[PDB]
DNA sequence: ACACACACACCCACACACCAC
DNA sequence: GTGGTGTGTGGGTGTGTGTGT
């Protein structure tokens, strides 16, 4: 949609002694090159700064100082800008002009909340406020301005609280009673939000819809593959569910490079155009020529001729036969599909060998836009039986009507959704994965490799023990075990969009409690290609764009993601011996 | 890349007679069918493949001294797959009989031929560059023979001569594939072709290393897998990687590992030509495909550059940058490291599959000992349900990925592990937002009632063998490869105007072989429903009664 | 001395949201 | 009073890599 955050950060002596003022800088930059790779055109970024010693503003209010307007798109040349502009603003008036007297920051919202009334007004886009403070409690607020403010404003407050110091008594007042003022308003520690953004950022993709038609089983193939209505909504004997299919896992491309031209500009920028993807089509024609040499002369020599492709036809190879067929012919070449999951029968997961699913995996669920409640109990049912039987489904699968036909699995399969009551709901569906056809097999004859022989099959004596190496090689896969490390439940696997779904694009440390110690299983890591390379962009920004550095010191790896990607450890163990019987010398 | 088959075939008096295990096949019948089918289905996966067929000995009046070839060693081509097909419809119909048309009879025990002119001819067919096609990287012969005991066998030095003939055609890279037929009545005493056809005797040292090859397994195979033998021995093993696989690199525990592919993904088009014809000359295209921007103009190729986009910020990471920056988390070449062993159930599922899986065999021409680790590591992980967890990258210019590594269970032929990619936390999807979630959460007694009728309709449909990928061809690729085949040997096509309603569920029957399955299913219903056995009558009402059910929430408003 | 199959760039549509000429 | 943008997402297509013997 359209939202707008604002940003109030703090400039007071207690901020910038225990360097609070340096990490809202960090996050401030963060979250603006994150909002800039989008340059989304209906996100608004505004920053002002409070308790600030001296200020120059139009509406000679002192200790409010608006840095950064209201601004849309966010650009990373601006976001560098205003972030260099931020630390000349701190550096200016850092300890030499330190203020006397302390300043009533709250008062400074009511201004801000004026703008945010004067940039929009009648529009209904999202508002909210972010706030960078150290102390919570010895700020001073009004009470008949608190009526007023919340009157006034319609936008949510989030507070960001910069300090580190808590007893073990807790209390809280003053924030805390306009953050129940105001509708979803909350408090955060700068802790979390600085720990949220050096974590790997995973991307979150909207489910499109990549068929809707029928799952049925019986069909007559006479009604179902027609130029017709071609279901089996026409039925009296066979079993029909309206279904719907989406992603379920897609094999993620890397951060993309752009291939471009450097420009010799007079402004010494170093600025690189995008070139542009033209398709041509030349055809080399032979040239006869009688030169006196030695050599035959039979190198690479022909005169090349573009010709466009209205004149260039597809000539199709058919063993070593190269022919081009007819208009006719080439209509027939394509096959006449009609779309549906055509049901065959139903096989254990264990006759079923995991080397033949073939394909990046596919929800397919009730169709609850088109179908009605009879589709959802049908499917459910059938996915609860699958799933006690544990079976999988082999099916006929074709998703659009001039479309490839497919072989799939169909894996019962449940996603936990919390849903609004207190009780969980296991949400059913089934998981479809290709198999391959007769032309897909390669499966040829290895040799052996327990019991090995010759080529004509006469055994080969490996060796000559068995229980050292086999006793040295189960020592050596118990020491690096990872079954210690839970794995998560069948159910939570597929996370439903909706719960990933938040209110603003703002980096927040994260709404629901169960997201806690996500990263414990080995198999589930982050995208370790795209989040090295993002942060190195990110440093890169940092280092030589605004901090003005003289080499690109690079970043070593995080931990976290260091961890999963490096040899794990259960027990120790020792398997020194190849290299003991082998012996190192320099020879 | 490109290779070769020598189908050589060996006549005798009961490679002609029929068998009754064969259902009136004959041997020869058996042979020519398979080589058929082989053709058409190399034709569609792998063309670009050498395929000859001869028979001996032959007093066919076309021989050279008793070697009838029925087709060169040329690659595949729709003439000579015409000229098998004819053939096999005379047969067939009866016009001509396979005595007939070798012009064999049973006159008592025909002349044999000499194996040392077969082995000569046989090097020199391979030997021989015919200026058609380039030359064949793999070389294979694959010797159909009835008579395990010749001339020769009874022999000593003619044994010594022939053997010395399979060393000289072993050396140049001509590998057999025996195809000794042996019946129930007769078995084939393989010892003569296991003394023939293996390297002989030769010693090195008193301990010293042997070699590795002992030549083509001469045990004989029965009638009835004749075509089982063929069509199972079209295509050789292609190498999709080969990497380390680096088990504890602090104390140098690194092996070698080959990678192949199991399971392709074959499309119809994808093998074809751009062709440019003027008049009546047609030649071949190329589709450069140069990336110049119209505003500059100048010299684009080898003269741009990559910069990563972050916004309006172009990113121009030196290469000495880039390459400290990748190897944070990489190594510069293919590699596999195993990161961590864990519990069968726990990494191996059937919903989480992003990718093709990779069959993966020992290395041991790189990194000595790599067999007999491996095979010690395929006894630990196959002893336990467990596998390997590996981080790496199967290919240099790849990005690194989790895999998961399992033991190739005892059920099937090959040894080996299976690589199966884990799919990242990006990769991982979101379950949709559904419009609805009233299923069955307060209708508990009719949802029971529902999942006891899909049950129970489960129940019987259970495939028995299993998925076979051998039973469905891809529709497409048949169908494509069909009117190239119809078009190329000018055979008139089908679907006309007057079509039959029995006419079309026919078509469709023949065009798909998953359809097949589906009116299988249908009519399985509808002969449920005429049965008048209790038992058999009841898949009918089952369904009905689930019909019910779905019109009980369908049409009520 | 040579066929497949990735990763890599950019290039094409459709669905669905917002918002009005 | 109901069509135009704008984006996101998926799918398509040459290309430069890569197996060894």
């Amino acid at each position: 949609s359209s939202e707008s955050t604002t940003f109030i950060v703090d400039v007071s002596p207690s901020m910038m002694k225990n360097n609070n003022v340096s990490k809202s800088m960090a996050y401030l930059e963060y979250t603006l090159l994150n909002k800039s790779k989008k340059s989304r055109k209906t996100d608004w970024i505004s920053c002002y700064l409070a308790n600030c010693p001296v200020s120059e503003n139009s509406q000679e209010i002192p200790n409010v100082f608006q840095i950064q307007s209201f601004l849309a798109p966010v650009t990373t040349t601006a976001t560098i800008g205003f972030i260099k502009r931020l630390k000349q603003y701190c550096d200016q008036h850092s300890h030499d002009s330190s203020n006397e007297g302390l300043q009533s920051m709250i008062q400074c919202l009511l201004v801000v909340s004026l703008d945010i009334k004067q940039q929009f007004q009648a529009r209904k886009i999202l508002k909210q406020i972010v706030v960078f403070t150290d102390n919570l409690d010895d700020l001073d607020i009004t009470d008949e301005e608190i009526d007023l403010l919340t009157e006034e404003l319609s936008t949510r407050i989030i507070l960001i609280d910069c300090g580190k110091d808590t007893q073990e008594e807790r209390k809280k007042s003053n924030w805390l009673k306009l953050v129940e003022a105001i509708p979803n308003s909350r408090i955060y520690n700068m802790n979390e939000l600085l720990v949220e953004i050096t974590s790997p950022a995973t991307s979150v993709v909207k489910p499109v819809r990549v068929f809707s038609g029928e799952l049925r089983l019986g069909a007559d193939i006479l009604s179902t593959q027609t130029s017709n209505p071609s279901g089996s909504m026409q039925d009296e004997n066979c079993l029909c569910i309206k279904v719907e299919a989406f992603p379920a896992t897609k094999a993620v491309s890397g951060l993309n490079r752009k291939t471009a031209v450097e420009v010799e500009d007079s402004q010494k920028k170093e600025r690189y155009v995008g070139v542009k993807s033209i398709i041509e089509y030349e055809i080399h024609n032979e040239g006869n020529k009688k030169n006196v040499s030695e050599d035959d002369q039979s190198g690479s020599s022909y005169i090349p001729v573009t010709i466009s492709k209205d004149s260039v036809t597809k000539a199709y190879r058919y063993g070593a036969d190269y022919v081009v067929l007819p208009s006719v012919l080439v209509d027939q070449t394509v096959y006449e599909s009609f779309p549906g999951l055509d049901l065959r029968g139903f096989l254990n997961r264990e006759a079923l060998p995991r080397y033949f699913l073939t394909s990046e995996s596919s929800f397919i669920t009730a169709d609850t836009r088109l179908g009605c409640q009879s589709d959802l109990m049908a499917f459910s049912a059938l996915v609860d039986v699958m799933l006690e039987n544990r079976k999988i489904a082999v099916a006929r699968y074709v998703s659009k009507k001039d479309s490839e036909v497919n072989m799939c699995a169909l894996c019962p399969v449940l996603i936990e959704h919390s849903n609004i009551n207190s009780e969980k709901k296991f949400v059913k569906s089934l998981t479809l994965c290709r198999l391959p056809f007769a032309e897909d097999e390669r499966v040829t004859d290895f040799p052996k490799l327990l019991d090995r022989t010759t080529t004509s099959g006469v055994p080969l004596k490996k060796e000559t023990d068995g229980h050292q190496i086999d006793e040295l090689m189960e020592q050596f896969v118990d020491s690096m075990d990872t079954d210690e490390l839970p794995e998560i439940p069948l159910g939570n696997y597929y996370q439903p969009i909706g719960e990933v779904t938040t209110d603003t694009t703002l980096p927040l440390p994260s709404l629901n409690k169960d997201q806690e110690e996500n990263k414990k299983d080995p198999l589930r890591i982050p995208t370790v290609f795209v989040y090295r390379q993002q942060q190195v962009l990110l440093e890169w920004i940092h280092q030589l764009m605004i901090n003005d550095s003289r080499e690109f010191e690079i970043p070593e790896l995080p931990d976290s993601l260091k961890n999963k990607i490096s040899p794990y450890t259960h027990k120790k163990f020792d398997s020194t011996k190849l290299v003991e019987v082998l012996g190192i010398k320099k020879v | 890349i490109h290779e070769g088959i020598l189908f050589c075939i060996e006549l005798s008096e009961t490679m002609f007679k029929e068998s009754s295990d064969l259902e009136y096949k004959s041997p020869l019948l058996e042979i020519l069918e398979s080589l058929d089918e082989l053709m058409s289905q190399l034709v569609i996966t792998r063309p670009g493949t050498a395929i000859g067929c001869y028979f001996y000995y032959c007093n066919r009046e076309d021989a050279k001294e008793g070697i009838y070839e029925l087709f060169p060693l040329r690659d595949i081509n729709a003439t000579f797959m015409k000229k098998l097909n004819d053939l096999l419809e005379d047969l067939s119909s009866g016009r001509i009989s396979l005595y007939d048309y070798f012009m064999f009879q049973q006159t008592g025990s025909e002349k044999q031929v000499r194996l040392s002119v077969l082995f000569t001819f046989m090097l020199d067919t391979f030997l021989e560059e015919i200026p058609g096609q380039k030359q064949l990287s793999n070389k294979r012969v694959f010797l159909f023979t009835d008579i395990d005991k010749p001339q020769e066998a009874q022999d000593i030095d003619e044994r010594a001569r022939l053997r010395r003939l399979t060393i000289d055609l072993f050396d140049n890279k001509v590998n057999f594939a025996t195809f000794f037929i042996g019946y129930a009545d007769k078995p084939f005493d393989n010892e003569f072709y296991s003394d023939i056809l293996q390297l002989g005797s030769h010693t090195n040292e008193n301990t010293g290393l042997d070699s590795e090859f002992d030549g083509p397994s001469t045990k004989p195979i029965d009638a009835k897998y004749i075509k089982s033998r063929i069509l199972r021995k079209k295509e050789v093993k292609r190498i999709m990687f080969q990497c380390p696989l680096i088990l504890d690199e602090k104390t140098n525990f690194i092996v070698g590992v080959k990678g192949y592919t199991m399971y392709t993904h074959e499309k119809a088009g994808v093998r074809y030509k751009l062709v440019y014809e003027h008049e009546d000359i047609r030649q071949e295209a190329y589709s450069k495909r140069k990336f110049l921007n119209p505003i500059t103009g100048e010299d684009v190729t080898g003269k741009t550059v990559k910069v990563y986009p972050y916004g309006d910020l172009d990113i121009n990471l030196s290469d000495s940058q880039d390459q400290i920056v990748m190897e944070a988390y990489t190594q510069k070449d293919a590699f596999l490291k195993i990161i961590g062993f864990r519990s069968s159930s726990k990494s191996i599922h059937y919903f989480n599959n992003i990718d093709k899986s990779s069959f993966i065999v020992p290395d041991e021409a790189k990194y000595e000992g790599s067999i007999r680790t491996l095979a010690s590591l395929l006894k630990i992980l196959r002893k336990k349900d467990k596998i390997a967890i590996l981080w790496g990258k199967l290919k240099s210019n790849s990005h690194p990925s989790l895999y998961t590594l399992s033991p190739s269970s005892v059920k099937d032929y090959n040894e080996g592990f299976y690589l199966y990619r884990v799919p990242f936390l990006d990769e991982i999807r979101k379950f949709p937002s559904l419009l609805s979630y009233d299923d069955g959460s307060e209708h508990k007694l009719d949802y029971d009632n529902m999942k006891k009728v899909t049950q129970s309709i489960m129940g019987y449909f259970n495939l028995r063998d299993g998925y076979n990928p051998s039973d469905f061809k891809n529709p497409l690729l048949q169908k494509h490869y069909k009117v190239l085949h119809d078009y190329l040997l000018q055979i008139e096509t089908t679907f006309d105007e007057n079509e039959t309603p029995n006419t079309k569920k026919d078509r469709m029957m023949r065009e798909d072989d998953s359809l097949r399955k589906l009116y299988y299913i249908r009519n399985k219903i509808l002969e449920s429903e005429k049965s008048e056995d209790p038992i058999i009558q009841r898949l009918n009402k089952y369904v009905k009664i689930w019909n019910m059910f779905y019109k009980k929430f369908n049409d009520d408003n």
